[PDB]
RNA sequence: UUUGAUUUGGUGAGAGG
DNA sequence: CCCTGTCTGGCGTCCTCTCACCTATGATCATGACGGT
DNA sequence: ACCGTCATGATCATATTATTACGCCAGACAGGG
């Protein structure tokens, strides 16, 4: 609404400032007193989903695990290696950074100490061992399951992980809601994956895929920025390039789609013939 | 069974029994007396009607009714939905030894213990007084205990103290969506009429006070006290089990 | 999808103490089917020790001696 | 000038803005509505008349009879309120109609009857409505609540782009009729138009449009223009109008008058439909290609042949132009197809149908109808015409013909209920208007489109369905008997009128039983708008839109009143000034301003009116003579608050007052809490209790006094007066001569309700609060019922409150209360119980009530009288014995000789067992009152006959002082008569007093008078005679019971319940809270003056909870006390009265421009004293909701005590007696307690019933039953590792039988083990699941 | 060849959390 | 024959508390009150 | 005051019709390019 509620609560509301007040508070008691059944309803059909899994082993013995890394959307880094990949066991023996180093072993919990001496040695992601990869049949062992997550120790044998796990993704269901170009913000170096490009005339390196990952790895190692650039986009920058805070590195068109080339030469209209083809519209306001 | 009065207030399953057997009891008959055959195809079609409106009402076109338009239920009606059997009576049941008041703070309370009023400590540990009555000689018969305590003398309330001290209970608030709204407290006793629950806990239970209520539940068997002793136990659930968050955080 | 998937499960105990049960029970009767208990719900309806908790060493010792 | 009950404690009034309409009558909606539905009503409507003249004349099967109507009429009802509720009965009155019976003759039913009949004839009970707007059913006080649904008309939705998923949104035109069948004209996404009846299958629409016999020519010529093409020597040239090709490209270059107009390949610009219409050009050329797709309108007939050229409503081809061409026609008449302006939707639709003439269409509506069957004409024609074209079947009322006229923009409001041809051409027209782009569709949450029933048009509309069932049944009989020998009487009987009549006001949806605590309460469920019941929506599926506040609910809905949880916005509380329309609309009052002044006339404004004027808010500033004083001005025009000038206005809201419910204008303060905090304080200051001296709100809103007088719980007067004799019981009122009739001498005696049960388990009392020999003004209040005082409305007390936290006892809501409240008796409220025993008749024989018991002795019998019935005061325990009743014995033993009766003793040596029918406990109580009924025949005991000597005592008592009193009051017209002309000052007491008429006067209208009065006390003398009979015979006679009762026993305990650690107390702004502990007197934090402060809140729940106008409620509180201790200390030190006049009127005065106002130089010396006697224990101050006191006038009011000026006091500490540091808010705050007790919500359960279906513990409180451990506490017991702990909690605990023998054996043996087993349940799944052809088993 | 106290069902409406 | 509107079934939160209200009938032997002798 | 006639209450099988106004969301089905 176009004219806001200038009064506070100290200041007295008027009649009109109050309803439209009425407006806004009575959307919200129907949406929590109607936002509680789908709430309950879905804590129920988790825990008739889970209702089965128990931890039967404690050890499947195996080497797969899903790939930790840090989330980033596009801003700041969002939510560290530290939340993700505490207390969660490593399936391979995370490499130092430095070069080929064992740092951590290959089945070691990762507490609150061993998350330390990773962060201070600005480990990239850490492959760790997932539920989804556990290889027990009829169950979850002990260690591809993670911390007990109130108790400091691994998941003991027994502790049913299917209905805890599906009481905590549905009890915060009451709290949810029911109803141009790319600018820098820190100061790096820049790198490229599913990158294949190429130097236009004037020097802005343009990519010929559409699926391109911009990062901005720090000088430590891990990456704190990621970004995707459209196909045919104008960088500012190239690969392995230092930038400064705030400066442009990219930039596209998306109402126009690019169909630049690779190579140079003259250009022929192949199979372009004006009547069936294609169709003549001699522009009005400017005449080219 | 029936109720209050002088008529006998009949179940649906007995309307649908009772037709099918009329329809049965006709059908033979016409059977019998060799009746032509659109008569005996209508009457085994009221039968096979008959028949599928007592195993599942009202899967076939709109279903038969007794009082008044409301239809009356069957037997599958009698296992599916959310009064069947399964959500009704076998998943969750009701449950003696068991009680309910509206809670209040208390907050002298030390995080392991709750306030518990003295008229509902001796309503639920009825059997475990009458079993310290019985073993110290002061009666005979259990006759004579339940007198006691309908009573109340001068010497059951040094019983109930004797009973109470270390036997937990499971305080639990009545919206139940993770586990730490299942607690197990050692009771204090309580002249009042309100369960005094330690503040922190609140933060656990989403328990405010304003006009919330709880109820109780005793371990009996001996297994079971020690999973509420061992398990359950409210400083047992300091951490959430959604993650490595403290759940015993100062409100 | 998590109510698919709960409707299809081995044990068709798990599956009717949950939604439709005239769908899954005609479905365990023509099928002949066979529920080897083996799990949470199918323990709580028919009332004995959870094989998960305190009764997962109850749950070993029997699975044990069969 | 002041009424006399308003010099007794004159409330301070702040607020600025000068009323112009006082607060109507609240209780207009319920008493107006059943006043429209039962009273004598000519020119036919509305009332029983509409049913009664819709329904009748029942004419028969061709046997030439008929039955008509001619007149009702109601009896008086046998019963009054009081003893229709102390008995039980129906509060109904007998509906005498009278009917005629005439019988024509054979080949003339034009011609003469041969006999008539008209007499009176019974059918039905309705039941009455009391003075409080109430209805008693059987003895309980209900409440019959409006209902808020759609308005019978047009309606034109879009189902808006949901359906076929492409975004392309569809409209449907819902015709509602208020009685019959629903009609839903369509699209679809292949741009035909289907139309269906009731929902049912679908058609396309247009073969109705043949069943109103309609050809396809003059349909075609309705929703089409023409386009002509004339044939004139050249290329079949074209008439033109050029607005048809506003944007439309050509395929060619068209030209006229030698010149190029339009070229190839270029759209006609709007310039060029201006050039080709000023030069007036008619006939332009077209070429082969552009009748291509032309679609014709009529049909073209060879002359020749006498064949079809081409059929209507086809495109022409070149061979059908050849055919055409050579046949002779030189005109064409086609139709123009648009993108934008005209789809052919009436095309592609005639393009589905396989209809082709009227026969066909009305075989296929016959057939959708009702499904596989042979039609006939006649059939097809008859249902047709019973769709909507009857006076039977089909009926729009008043309100569905002016809806259905303005929003297809007629002009006369006036027309049939039934449809006709021109309704659904018209509907049809307005759906493909909004389809093509100009029009729009209407929303459903409108409020004008939302109409309110109400009492009486749904007891109309129950009736009128009992009379189509009746007139079912008379048509039956009518035409299948002899005549004439019968009369009707005979024919019509009672039984379905009643039946659907009392299954209206007994079980409906609505016909709720009323929550009855309060004043309040009352008042606010008698005004209530709800949108469930039969005919709207329903809770557990809709929805989303229905549940938000509309811009068009200002006014007339209340915004903040409506219960929070699973129906929000569903259960609306209707406003303060909202009346009803005629039709059933809602409208609100406004000022007419015209051009530059505020008009102090009212004006009724509708829902739909509203929009298109301008109203100004209720509070603009305005100087004296209504000139705005701004130049610009907060309005709203069309559902949208803006900002508009000064003189564009046309409407000011009446008063600030009127956005809000009377549930929440009792709260002061209402702008500055949030408006979920509002919400919450208004509903919890509904469910309030009365406690036992209720006080007054010393922070008002004005608006208590309008709620006390205009409910039903304090006893008005009705005549002004002098009063003559207070009691506890009576009041008698002597009227002022210059309100009295002639006749009837007249003095009124007003007969209190004392003690007596509510709904709800209080109190509900009467107290007298006038004194002996007071003057009484008619209007006025008399005696205070339960939670008033002196006319006010008291719900809870107020009481000295501090905000600081104090050692955690009031951590989340607690609240922490001084012992000093509890010594002082004033939450201990009084609740009333009713228990029953019934005497029933079973087998062995009747039952026994007499106190000869077995199996108890003295100590039981002792409170108990030599009949068995309790004593009326005997102060009974939890479990004694109230009524003694034995028969308990069944079967313990068959009895050895089959049925030895006569042989041992006289009937039986107490059959095998005994055991006297002792009663429960948990509750203590005096017996207040003890009702015996007895079914007649049966032997009345020595107490039955002790209650009918002391109920003939009382009713002879009260009948006799009666005639004392009247007779008083008739001598002493006498007296006042005889003061002149032929008066006696000493002979007139030397005869006796019944003789005050043949003393020395002449023939004036003084004998004349006294001829008069004489007429009146024989009258009284005979009317004595025969009501003091008719008494005893309604004290003597038995009452009609229950099959197979002897004796009905009731007996009412009288509890009273003081307050304890765990009640809820709250105030009037959401502030909740269970009182955590019960502090005593030196712990509490008191001031520098010594009073210690009552109760200590927990300041943390207002920045959170945004309810800040709790602490200016507070902080005037203590003003008004500061006021009320200088009045104490100006009056404990006995002053004079000029002091008490000069510091009552400087706090009287106080503040800016107020419409107070008073003065108190006319109260002369005495009502001062008495004023000053009621302001000692604090001054009221009435703070308005919107316009209420700011923050300087409570400061100045501050100032004006010695208090301090930001309102906190220094306190000290109890415990420690050293100070709290940074200085703590004090003050009064008006707290309610609420009746969520916890000596009601207490409960613990060992081992007691258990169910008998499965073998589990029953459920509930009054059920000695276990609380439900549910299923997700067995998963929160999955989620740990405990095993046992859930293993006995369903197997031990709960459902299997031998294993909690062997558990409770075990239990009281000191060995805690179970032995496990089944569930029994699980037995009982096995049984259900194996009793179908399922064959579940238990392997191995 | 003689020991026993035992059982209160659907439907619909409203409130608390 | 592979998309496709269209129709039919199947979900929709736990725990608790208060109150009221509960199918019609169509046919007949035998008991029960009323009037004549 | 006894005998006969009208009236009125027990027990007992007989077996189903004249409203509409949720919102997705899968799942199966006749239609047609
Ligand atoms: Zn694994």
């Amino acid at each position: 609404i176009e004219t806001p509620i200038t009064a506070n609560f100290r200041e007295g509301l008027n009649v009109l400032q109050y309803f439209i007040s009425t407006h806004g508070a009575r959307k919200g008691l129907a949406d929590t007193a109607l936002k509680t059944a789908n709430s309950g309803y879905l804590t129920r059909r988790l825990v008739d989903v889970a209702q089965d899994l128990v931890v039967t082993e404690d050890d499947c013995g195996t080497h797969e695990g899903i790939m930790m890394t840090p989330v980033i959307e596009g801003g700041d880094v969002k939510e560290p290696l530290r939340d993700r990949v505490l207390g969660r066991v490593t399936a391979e023996d995370v490499l130092k950074p430095g070069t080929a180093d064992i740092l951590v072993p290959r089945n070691t919990l990762l507490h609150e100490q061993w998350c330390d001496l990773l962060e201070e040695n600005s480990v990239d992601a850490v492959k760790v061992r997932s539920v989804v990869s556990c290889d027990t049949d009829f169950g979850v062992c002990a260690h591809c399951y993670g911390r007990d997550l109130a108790r400091g120790h691994i998941i003991n044998k027994g502790e049913a992980i299917g209905v805890i796990a599906a009481q905590s993704i549905g009890e915060p269901g009451t709290q949810l809601t029911m109803r141009s170009s790319i600018q820098v913000k820190n100061k790096g170096s820049i790198k490229l994956s599913n990158v294949k490009s190429v130097v236009n005339s004037s020097g802005k390196l343009v990519i010929t895929s559409r699926n391109t990952e911009l990062k901005l790895i720090d000088e430590f190692g891990r990456t704190k920025e990621s970004y995707k650039v459209p196909y045919g986009a104008v960088l500012a920058k190239g690969d392995g390039e230092q930038v400064a805070g705030g400066e442009t590195v990219a930039n596209w068109d998306p109402h126009t789609m690019p169909v630049i080339t690779e190579v140079s030469g003259f250009v022929r209209f192949t199979d372009m013939i004006d009547g069936q083809t294609i169709t003549r519209q001699t522009d009005e306001l400017t005449g080219l | 069974v029936p109720l209050d009065g002088g008529r006998f207030a009949t179940s649906d399953l007995n309307d649908l029994y009772r037709r099918v057997i009329n329809r049965n009891n006709r059908l033979k008959r016409l059977l019998d007396l060799a009746a032509p055959d659109i008569i005996v195809r209508n009457e085994k079609r009221m039968l096979q009607e008959a028949v599928d409106a007592l195993l599942d009402n009202g899967r076939r076109g709109r279903a038969i009714t007794g009082s008044n338009k409301r239809p009356l239920k069957s037997l599958a009606d009698m296992i599916k939905g959310k009064q069947g059997r399964f959500r009704q009576n076998l998943l969750g049941k009701r449950v003696d030894y068991s009680g309910r008041s509206v809670i209040t703070v208390g907050p002298y309370l030390r995080l392991h213990q709750c306030g518990l009023p003295k008229k509902m400590a001796l309503e639920l540990f009825k059997p475990f007084i009458y079993g310290k009555l019985e073993l110290r000689g002061l009666a005979t018969t259990i006759k004579a205990a339940k007198k006691m305590v309908e009573r109340e003398e001068a010497v059951v309330w040094d019983i109930l103290d004797e009973v109470i001290r270390e036997h937990p209970v499971l305080l639990n608030r009545a919206p139940t969506l993770h586990r730490l709204g299942i607690q197990a407290f050692e009771p204090v006793l309580i002249e009042g009429k309100a369960i005094q629950l330690h503040p922190l806990v609140c933060a656990a239970y989403n328990a405010d006070f304003d006009g919330d209520q709880m109820a109780v539940h005793v371990p009996l068997t001996l297994e079971a006290q020690l999973e509420a002793r061992a398990l359950m136990m409210s400083t047992n659930n300091i951490l959430s089990p959604a993650n490595g968050e403290p759940i015993i955080v100062p409100s | 999808g998590i109510t698919k998937a709960s409707l299809a499960t081995e044990s068709f105990i798990s599956a009717a103490s949950f939604q439709e049960t005239t769908r899954v029970l005609t479905e365990a009767a023509v099928a002949g089917k066979r529920d080897e208990l083996r799990g949470l719900k199918e323990n709580v309806i028919v009332g004995r020790l959870i094989p998960a908790g305190t009764g997962y060493a109850y749950h070993q010792d029997r699975m044990r001696r069969r | 000038v002041y009424s006399y009950t308003e010099k007794k404690r004159i409330r301070k009034d702040f607020g600025k803005r000068p009323q112009v309409l006082d607060v109507p009558y609240l209780l207009s909606i319920q008493l107006d509505s059943f006043q429209k539905f039962i009273e004598q009503d000519p020119e036919g409507q509305y009332g029983l008349e509409a049913a009664f003249r819709s329904v009748f004349p029942i004419q028969s099967y061709s046997g030439n009879s008929e039955l008509q109507y001619v007149s009702y009429r109601l009896g008086e009802p046998v019963f009054d309120v009081q003893e229709c509720q102390i008995r039980g009965v129906t509060y109904s009155a007998p509906l005498r109609v009278k009917l005629r019976l005439v019988i024509y003759e054979r080949e003339a039913p034009e011609g003469t009857v041969k006999d008539i009949k008209e007499q009176e004839v019974y059918m039905g009970e309705i039941p009455l409505m009391t003075d409080n707007g109430t209805f008693v059913i059987n003895g309980t006080e209900r409440v019959i609540v409006s209902q808020l649904h759609r308005s019978p008309g047009v309606f034109f939705d879009s189902d808006k782009g949901k359906t076929h998923s492409s975004g392309k949104v569809l409209y449907n035109a819902r015709i509602i009729p208020y009685r019959g069948s629903w009609l839903d004209f369509e699209f679809d996404p292949k741009d035909n138009l289907f139309v269906r009846i009731d929902r049912r299958r679908k058609l396309p629409a247009t073969i109705i449009l043949r069943a109103l016999n309609y050809t396809t020519e003059q349909i075609l010529d309705l929703f089409f223009e023409k386009v002509i093409f004339e044939i004139r020597d050249n290329k079949l040239q074209m008439e033109l109008v050029p607005e048809r090709l506003r944007g439309e490209t050509a395929s060619f270059d068209i030209e006229a008058n030698g010149k190029v107009y339009v070229e190839k390949g270029r759209r006609i610009t709007a310039r060029h439909i201006r050039q080709l219409e000023k030069d007036d050009v008619k006939l332009i050329e077209v070429p082969v290609e552009y009748i291509a797709g032309k679609v014709v309108a009529k049909d073209y007939i060879d002359e020749s042949t006498g064949e079809l050229i081409c059929a209507a409503n086809m495109e022409l081809s070149l061979d059908l132009l050849a055919k055409l061409s050579q046949s002779g026609h030189k005109r064409i008449e086609t139709l123009f197809t648009n993108d934008l302006d005209h789809g052919p939707y009436i095309s592609e639709t005639l393009r589905v149908d396989p209809t082709n003439d009227r026969l066909s269409a009305l075989v296929e509506i016959y057939r959708m109808m009702r499904p596989g069957e042979p039609p006939t004409r006649e059939a097809a024609e008859s249902l047709f015409e019973n769709l909507f074209f009857s006076e039977d079947r089909y009926d729009l009322s008043a309100v569905g013909r002016m809806k259905f006229n303005r929003s297809l923009l007629r002009e006369e409001i006036e027309g049939s209920g039934i449809l006709s041809k021109d309704d659904i051409i018209d509907v049809m027209k307005k759906l493909i208007d909004i389809r093509n782009g100009k029009g729009e569709v209407d929303d459903i949450d409108h409020l004008g489109n939302r109409r309110i029933r109400s009492v009486g048009e749904m007891a109309e509309n129950q009736f009128r369905v009992g009379l189509v069932r009746v007139e079912r049944a008379v048509k039956e009989r009518l035409s299948l008997g002899d005549l004439d020998t019968l009369m009707p009487q005979d024919m019509i009987n009672a039984k379905p009128i009643s039946a659907a009549v009392k299954e209206f006001f007994g079980s409906s949806q609505l016909s709720q039983f009323m929550d009855q605590n309060n004043p309040l309460s009352e008042i606010t469920h008698k005004r209530r708008i709800s949108a469930l019941g039969p005919g709207g929506l329903t809770r557990e599926r809709a929805g989303f839109e229905v549940r938000d506040v509309h811009p068009t609910h200002y006014g007339r809905v209340c915004p903040i009143e409506t219960p929070e949880g699973p129906n929000i916005g569903l259960i609306n509380s209707l406003s303060v000034y909202a009346q009803t329309n005629e039709y059933g609309f809602l409208e609100t009052p406004y000022r007419k301003v015209t051009d530059g002044v505020v008009t102090d006339e009212i004006h009724y404004l509708s829902a739909i009116e509203e929009g298109n004027y301008v109203i100004a808010q209720a509070n603009s500033n305005l100087d004296e003579e209504g000139h705005f004083v701004e130049d610009l001005v907060t309005c709203r025009s069309k559902g949208e608050s803006s900002l508009f000038s000064r003189d564009q206005v046309d409407y000011m809201d009446v008063s600030t007052q009127q956005v809000v419910s009377v549930g929440a204008s009792l709260i002061p303060f209402l702008e500055h809490d949030d408006a979920n905090r509002a919400l919450m304080g208004a509903n919890m200051q509904r469910q309030a209790v009365p406690t036992l001296r209720a006080d007054k709100p010393l922070v008002g809103t004005g608006m208590e006094r309008a709620v006390a007088v205009d409910s039903g719980v304090t006893a008005v007067a009705k005549r002004g007066g002098v009063v003559q004799y207070v009691d506890a019981s009576r009041i008698v009122i002597k009227v002022n001569e210059d309100e009295m009739y002639p006749g009837e001498a007249g003095i009124d005696i007003y007969n209190l309700t004392k003690y007596t049960r509510s709904n709800q388990n209080t109190c509900i009392n009467q107290m007298p609060c006038v004194s002996l020999g007071e003057p009484v003004e008619r209007g006025d209040v008399l005696a205070d019922g339960p939670s008033t005082d002196l006319g006010e409305l008291a719900l809870g007390q107020n009481m000295r409150v501090a905000f600081m936290p104090w050692n955690g006892y009031n951590f989340e809501d607690s609240i922490l209360v001084s012992e000093r409240v509890v010594q002082e008796d004033r939450f201990t409220t009084i609740h009333i119980q009713e228990l029953a025993c019934v005497s029933r008749d079973t087998k062995l024989g009747p039952e026994e009530i007499t106190a000869d018991i077995p199996n108890v002795g003295e100590a039981a019998l002792s409170k108990l009288d030599e009949s068995g019935i309790v004593y009326i005061g005997a102060e009974v325990t939890g479990g004694d014995i109230l009524v003694g009743k034995v028969t308990p014995k069944g079967e313990t033993q068959l009895t050895p000789e089959e049925k030895l009766l006569r042989a041992i003793f006289g009937e039986k040596a107490s059959d095998v067992k005994d055991s006297s029918l002792r009663v429960p406990n948990g509750v203590s109580g005096t017996v207040i009152d003890v009702q015996v009924f007895t079914r007649d025949g049966v032997e009345k005991d020595k107490r039955a006959l002790e209650i009918e000597e002391m109920q003939l005592k009382q009713a002879k008592k009260d009948l006799s002082e009666e005639l004392q009193i009247l007779e008083a009051g008739l001598f002493s017209r006498i007296r006042a008569v005889l003061v002149a002309g032929g008066v006696e000052a000493e002979k007139l007491d030397k005869l006796p007093r019944d003789r005050w008429l043949e003393l020395g006067l002449t023939d004036e209208e003084k004998q004349n008078q006294l001829e008069q009065l004489a007429e009146q006390y024989d009258e009284l003398k005979h009317e004595f005679e025969k009501k003091l009979e008719a008494k005893r015979r309604k004290i003597t006679q038995g009452d009609d019971l229950a099959p197979g009762v002897l004796k009905i026993v009731k007996v009412y305990l009288a509890v009273k319940r003081r307050i304890q650690p765990g009640d809820k107390m709250a105030g009037r702004h959401g502030n909740k809270g269970v009182i955590s502990k019960i502090n005593p007197i030196e712990d509490m934090p008191y001031d520098e003056n010594g009073t210690p402060v009552d109760i200590v809140l927990n300041p943390l729940g207002v920045p959170s909870r945004m309810n800040i106008g709790q602490i200016l409620e507070t902080h005037l509180g203590m003003a008004a006390k500061g006021i009320g201790d200088k009045i104490n200390a100006m009056l404990k030190q006995q002053q004079e009265v000029a002091k008490l006049r000069e510091f009552i009127q400087r706090a009287y005065d106080l503040g800016a421009d107020v419409r107070q106002k008073v003065d108190l130089s006319t109260f002369s010396d005495e009502e001062v004293m008495r004023l000053a006697e009621n302001l000692r224990k604090g001054m009221p101050i009435a703070t308005p909701v919107f316009d209420g006191a700011k923050e300087a006038e409570i400061k100045e009011l501050l100032k004006l005590g010695d208090l301090p000026t930001s309102g906190q006091i220094r306190l000290y500490d109890g415990r420690t007696g050293e100070q709290f540091e940074r200085p703590v808010t004090v003050g009064y705050m008006y707290m309610l307690k609420l009746n969520h007790l916890v000596d009601d919500k207490m409960h613990a359960r060992s081992t007691g019933s258990y169910s008998l279906v499965t073998q589990q513990p029953l459920g509930g409180k009054a059920q000695f039953g276990g609380q439900r451990f549910g299923e997700m506490e067995v998963w929160a017991l999955e989620a740990y590792g405990a095993a046992y702990t859930l293993q006995e909690m369903l197997t031990v605990k709960s459902d299997d039988v031998n294993g909690r023998t062997k558990m409770y054996k075990n239990i009281v043996d000191g060995n805690h083990q179970m032995e496990p087993g089944m569930p029994e349940s699980f037995n009982v799944l096995l049984k259900e699941i194996r009793s179908l052809g399922i064959n579940i088993e238990l392997e191995d």
